[PDB]
RNA sequence: GGCGCUGGAGCGUCGGGCCCAUACCCGGCCGUCGCCGGCAGUCGAGAGUGGACGGGAGCGGCGGCCGGAGCCCCGCGGACGCUACGCCGCGACGAGUAGGAGGGCCGCUGCGGUGAGCCUUGAAGCCUAGGGCGCGGGCCCGGGUGGAGCCGCCGCAGGUGC
């Protein structure tokens, strides 16, 4: 699966398939990883804020 | 008449009665939820007979029958319809409330619903 | 036609000096002083019966003000003819030193 | 196959018989009788009839659930005893024997003092206080409920009748085929009725009761009495 | 793979609910409705599902086919069945077993659709 | 291979089945012979001391091997020593028993925690009625009732005892294996003396219950459990 | 009352991962039923190890 | 201790009964701990403490002394389960200040997501001899008042519980 890399159809504007295709590209079997994406989620939310006192 | 559930055992509770916090009877300012107490000379914390009993894991009900409503069913709230379909494999055992804000038009499709899925209701006549 | 109970005075719970347990009667029935004479009331049926204000219903009659809470005769208690008693429900503690009927039902002669 | 045999292993204590294993294998002749070596049709066929519709039909037998609920209650587990109601061993106390002066300490016969005739197969006593002397029918009663005196009639070569049975002195009920809500009152045959056959059946018993019991003197006068409790009498100093 | 999803959306998802000490999963796809992971609808290869025909009589036994896993567009195939119920129940019965597609679901879409038909026969008097 | 797959799971069978039965014919010829040897036992004693006293000499029969200790005391203001003993000893609780073979380090440790427990004596008829309403097992560090001889047997097997009436005959007759045996039995608890005690305080010799009674063990017991 | 002490009782020892890592936690899925199913010592020595922190795995140096 | 007690309800030596602690025994239920226990076998055909073959030479029970192939099917069928952070089994255990730790589907406020969430056919708040759930912190529902907003779940953050 992970070595394993499909063809997708690029889809035209309406909708239908237009006869190109993309390999998958390597990014999308990369390991899914909730407590790492919640960790970096949750430590730059906090980059955004605006000082209270 | 009524819905049954699938079975209906014998639900024994081992103290019916509230846990009232000490003193609470003396005083307005101290309401009678359950706080532990603390004090070094506290005779109810010290377990000195004819005191107010404190709460312990003792007390705790058997897990066949905990949460089961006097009906057998055990309770599940539910806020529309579409909340109401989860109930309908457990359809034997779970019975659906709707919820205190729900307005009484909705509730009357969520009552006619659950007649529809065999889903008893515990407070089906509640706004109308 | 005739009495067909032996009378009985709720005596009291069982007790210690200082620690009651409810759920248990002492009866003093009437005529029986000694613990080798209690043989033949163990496991008889025993009523309290008493007056209320509501009418209830009555099995085989009709409604009337009579309650009965129910029990039955366990063990001896002592050595003075005491008997010790369970009911159905805890005897009200108003009981004490009125009649209980010793209805002979479970009859082993 | 062959006949069956007696246990031939007597009973001396209930769960032990008499003769050991040996003793047993020599009774039965096991040393001669050695061996070594030597359905319900689920579906039918029914012809179906009118042309072509095939041949035949093979049609099944218990057809399987229109309607399965939504969930179910796992079966239990097994008990090795807990026998029915029905079959269960029926006792009776020594002191209640055929003929036995029993008093009746429940119902709207309480205090009066009967006739025992047999246990029945559920264990009830039949009794009749002659219906002459005191009112009592021929009628069941529950051995627990009654006490048994020590004065005894002899009611042996007395044909008590063969039907009166169990099923005989059952309880019957009208209510309730044919009606769901009760709009009128269904109060209707509340009026018990005595058959002409209880009628026969306690006339039959009395007839061949009574003259033992006018063979003693002033039993009818007790029979007719009712059991009270005095002030000064107590049930254990009694001798029944 | 589907343990892995499962391990992603055991807790955090959107079809979950848990309330009054229980817990329930409204995808669209899971009979008896609940959070596990041989009931999740989404998960797994292969699912079934059972649900009301869009009339009020049937039901809709929705499977999903081999090939388009990432095409959800074409990745489920749904017949209606609007027979007589016990011819229902057969239909879904040989759909599950002798297809052996997912055995394990055989007596939930079963018990699903009978609630699903009582639910739609006309109420009594 | 299917009537070739019945057969072998039918001979597996039979083969276990014979297995149990010799099994089970061992344990009953086992059962027998203990009872032989206990009358044997039982009656050389009389004889031994019948043939003395007609001699005019005395018979000392021997000093007993198997004890019954009883704590009676509870775990309240226990002293260091008398603490560990009880431990050593198995005795954590109040009214639970235990069988000690008797020696000079055994005896000396009932000395210490003398004014703690009850011990005697006990008879065969003491050990039955200990083992069979209130034996339970060490198996695998659980407190497992007797209620099957497989369980005496897969702990204790190795060492012969594969019954109840092997476990009861290495309790009673001191045997190689008293120590395993023994250990294997977890300490009985025992309910309260029906009838009540004399006086747990002070010592059976003088008036009260602690300490050794000689043979009154047997008495205490039959109270006891 | 029964003369013990309850202070040893516990048995402080890792049961799962702390980690929330759903790989690890797979492969622990995994390794817990090989350990539990067969008698290999070495997959119960394995499990183990995957429920240990970082500084009880040091890295191992390719020398 | 009081009333009282003197053929004892006093003193000494003893017997038999009897009374009851949260102690002991048996049983039920709750939790903790232990077995680093069992379950991926949902395997109604799985069948497992060895099977495979492949020819040696032999018996044993049936197919007139030569003799041998078996595949489920008159039924097409067969409960539940396994949020594996789940479920199940067995055993022992349960005092607690100062203190330590764990769990909290206990509670408050705000933020990111999510509930095709709730709501003028009535939100928040408040009142209530109303119905219940939980050992508990607390929570849900009915009735009234009120008149415009509010809540569940997954995470995040505190000026967070008298
Ligand atoms: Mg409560
Ligand atoms: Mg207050
Ligand atoms: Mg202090
Ligand atoms: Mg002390
Ligand atoms: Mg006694
Ligand atoms: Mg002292
Ligand atoms: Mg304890
Ligand atoms: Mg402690
Ligand atoms: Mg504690
Ligand atoms: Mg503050």
């Amino acid at each position: 699966m992970a070595c394993a890399r499909p063809l997708i159809s690029v889809y035209s504007e309406k909708g239908e398939s237009s006869g190109k295709n993309v390999t998958l590209p390597a990014v999308f079997k990369a390991p899914i990883r909730p407590d790492i994406v919640n960790f970096v989620h949750t430590n730059l939310r906090k980059n955004n804020r605006q000082p209270y006192a | 008449a009524a819905l049954r559930p699938l079975v209906k055992p014998k639900i024994v509770k081992k103290r019916t009665k509230k846990f009232i916090r000490h003193q609470s009877d003396r005083y307005v300012k101290i309401k009678r939820n359950w706080r532990k107490p603390r004090g070094i000379d506290n005779r109810v914390r010290r377990r000195f007979k004819g005191q107010i009993l404190m709460p312990n894991i003792g007390y705790g009900s058997n897990k066949k029958t905990k949460h089961m409503l006097p009906s057998g069913f055990r309770k599940f709230l539910v806020h529309n319809v579409k909340e109401l379909e989860v109930l309908l494999m457990c359809n034997k055992s779970y019975c659906a409330e709707i919820a205190h804000n729900v307005s009484s038009k909705n509730r009357k499709a969520i009552v006619e619903r659950a007649a529809q899925l065999a889903i008893r209701v515990t407070n089906p006549n509640a706004r109308l | 036609s005739g009495r067909l109970w032996s009378k009985a005075i709720f005596a009291g719970y069982k007790r210690g000096l200082r620690n009651q347990r409810e759920h248990t009667a002492l009866l003093k029935i009437e005529g029986v002083y000694a613990r080798d004479e209690t043989e033949f009331y163990l496991g008889k049926r025993c009523a309290y019966v008493y007056k209320a204000k509501n009418n209830t219903v009555t099995p085989g009659g009709k409604p009337n003000k009579t309650r009965v809470i129910w029990g039955k005769v366990t063990r001896a208690h002592g050595n003075s003819g005491m008997v010790r008693a369970k009911f159905r429900s805890n005897l009200p503690a108003k009981a004490i030193g009125h009649r209980i009927r010793v209805m002979l039902y479970p009859s082993r002669i | 196959k062959g006949k069956p045999h007696c246990s031939r292993n007597p009973v001396l204590v209930r769960g032990i018989g008499r003769y050991s294993r040996s003793a047993m294998y020599s009774r039965k002749a096991m040393y001669k009788r050695k061996y070594s070596a030597a359905k319900v049709l689920a579906t039918v066929t029914k012809p179906v009839g009118g042309d072509k519709n095939g041949g035949t039909r093979v049609v099944k037998l218990r057809k399987m659930p229109r309607y399965y609920p939504t969930e179910d209650v796992p079966r239990k587990l097994l008990s090795h005893g807990k026998k029915p109601f029905s079959q269960h061993v029926r006792k009776l106390r020594a002191s209640i024997t055929p003929g036995t002066i029993l008093i009746i300490l429940t119902g709207r016969h309480r205090g009066k003092r009967v006739v025992f005739l047999k246990q029945l197969a559920s264990g009830l006593l039949l009794v009749t206080g002659p219906l002459v002397l005191n009112r009592v029918p021929l009628r069941r009663t529950h051995q627990k409920f009654v006490i048994a005196t020590s004065t005894k009639i002899d009611i042996s070569n007395v044909k008590i009748p063969k039907h009166l049975t169990d099923a005989y002195f059952k309880k019957k009920k009208l209510r309730k085929p044919r009606h769901q809500e009760g709009e009128i009152f269904d109060t209707e045959k509340e009026k018990y009725e005595i058959t002409e056959q209880r009628k026969i059946d306690q006339k039959a018993v009395d007839s061949q009761i009574l003259p033992k019991i006018k063979a003693i003197p002033q039993l009818q006068g007790y029979l007719r009495s009712v059991f009270a409790l005095t002030n000064g009498i107590y049930p254990h100093k009694l001798v029944f | 793979s589907a343990h892995l999803q499962w391990m992603v959306v055991r807790n955090c998802s959107s079809f979950l609910i848990k309330r009054n000490k229980q817990t329930y999963s409204t995808e669209p796809n899971n009979l008896k409705a609940r959070n596990s992971f041989r009931y999740n609808g989404l998960i797994h290869r292969k699912t079934v599902g059972v649900e009301p025909a869009a009339d009020g009589k049937g039901v809709v036994v929705v499977i999903k086919r081999r090939s388009g896993q990432r095409k959800p567009a074409t990745s489920y195939v749904r017949t209606t069945i609007n027979k007589n119920a016990r011819a229902t129940l057969s239909s879904i019965r040989h759909m599950i077993r002798k297809n052996k597609y997912r055995p394990d679901l055989r007596m939930a879409a079963i018990r699903r659709a009978s609630a699903i038909l009582r639910s739609q026969k006309p109420v009594m008097v | 291979n299917f009537a070739e797959l019945k057969i072998k799971r039918l001979r597996k069978k039979f083969a276990q089945k014979m297995l149990r039965k010799a099994r089970r014919k061992l344990i009953y010829e086992k059962a027998k012979h203990y009872h032989k040897e206990y009358r044997q036992m039982y009656r050389t004693e009389i004889r031994m001391a019948r043939m003395a006293r007609k001699a005019g000499n005395f018979y000392v029969p021997a000093e007993p091997k198997l004890a019954f200790v009883i704590r009676i005391r509870g775990i309240n203001g226990v002293s260091p020593k008398v603490r560990k003993v009880l431990q050593l000893l198995r005795l954590r609780q109040i009214f639970n028993g235990t069988f000690v073979k008797l020696n000079k380090a055994s005896i000396n440790m009932l000395r210490i925690v003398e004014p703690y427990i009850a011990w005697g004596y006990p008879n065969l008829k003491s050990v039955n009625e200990l083992i069979y309403k209130r034996g339970y097992g060490k198996i695998n560090k659980k407190r497992i009732a007797l209620t099957d001889n497989a369980l005496i047997a897969r702990s204790l097997g190795k060492y012969g005892i594969i019954c109840m009436e092997d476990l009861i005959h290495e309790i009673y007759t001191v045997g190689k294996r008293f120590k395993e045996a023994n250990n294997f039995l977890w300490p009985f608890k025992l309910s309260s003396p029906r009838g009540g005690m004399k006086k747990k305080t002070t010592h059976f010799v003088e008036g009260g219950d602690a300490g050794n009674r000689e043979d009154q063990i047997n008495r205490l017991i039959r109270r006891m459990n | 009352g029964v003369d013990i002490r309850h202070n040893k009782d516990r048995k402080v020892r890792r049961k799962e991962p702390k980690s929330q890592d759903i790989y690890l936690r797979l492969l622990v899925k995994l390794y817990r039923f090989l350990a539990r199913r067969t008698n290999s010592t070495f997959n119960q020595v394995v499990l183990k190890r995957l429920f240990m922190s970082r500084t009880n795995r040091p890295p191992l140096s390719l020398s």
